[PDB]
């Protein structure tokens, strides 16, 4: 406990994308590291950019390794997303708070025994309007996906005016809630 | 379960 670092329950690979138009969407994904300690969390946060200062058309995705941060995953195609739309002025007040809170929140497990169907969260940095979602195995699983929303409402501190969806990724790659908190 | 509080975690960040 003097010595030893402070293990995750999962380990975590942090994604970066950067649009190329000359290549396919998922050849603009790289991971930049993985890391499965808060020690080492906080060693690769503190080193990067934040959200609020990247080009637009740029994210960040973190996912359980062995999860690939995108639809076609085993693990995501049956999924979907709790989605937060930023406007303008929340890019200053609220990007980057919400993002580090949403980390904190996969790393730490805070979702009880649905934290298992979380597979990871990304931000988009858009000159529209920003977006951060966490992305959860499977639209199906109801109490799921529902305590995940619930839980990371409350963690976002948002007011009950805010309401925010949930869109299953097979509606996306073809957009309707199942859910909304 | 390995489970971390937001005020462990932030606690950790220097
Ligand atoms: N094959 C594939 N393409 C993806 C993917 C993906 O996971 N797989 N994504 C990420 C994604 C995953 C779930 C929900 C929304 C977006 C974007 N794209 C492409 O980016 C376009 C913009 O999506 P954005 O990443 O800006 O939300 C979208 O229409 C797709 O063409």
């Amino acid at each position: 406990e003097h010595y030893i670092k402070h293990p995750l329950q999962n380990r975590w690979a942090l994604w970066f994308f950067k649009n190329d138009k000359s290549k396919t969407w998922q050849a603009n994904l790289r991971l930049i590291s993985k890391f499965d300690t808060v020690e080492d969390f906080w060693a690769l946060y503190n080193h990067i950019q934040l959200s609020s200062n990247l080009m637009p058309g740029c994210d960040y995705s973190l996912f359980k390794d062995g999860i690939e941060p995108m639809w076609e995953d085993e693990k995501n195609k049956r999924g979907g997303r709790w989605l937060i739309t930023l406007n303008k002025q929340q890019r200053r007040s609220d990007l980057d708070r919400f993002w580090l809170e949403t980390l904190l929140c996969l790393i730490g497990e805070s979702f009880d025994d649905y934290s298992d169907d979380v597979c990871g969260a990304v931000v988009n940095v858009r000159a529209k309007g920003d977006k951060i979602a966490i992305w959860t195995t499977e639209c199906e699983n109801r109490e799921a996906v529902t305590h995940i929303g619930r839980v990371y409402k409350e963690r976002l501190g948002l007011p009950p005016k805010i309401v925010i969806g949930y869109q299953s990724h097979a509606d996306t790659a073809t957009t309707k809630n199942r859910f909304v908190v | 379960r390995i489970i971390y509080d937001r005020k462990f975690l932030m606690e950790c960040r220097n």
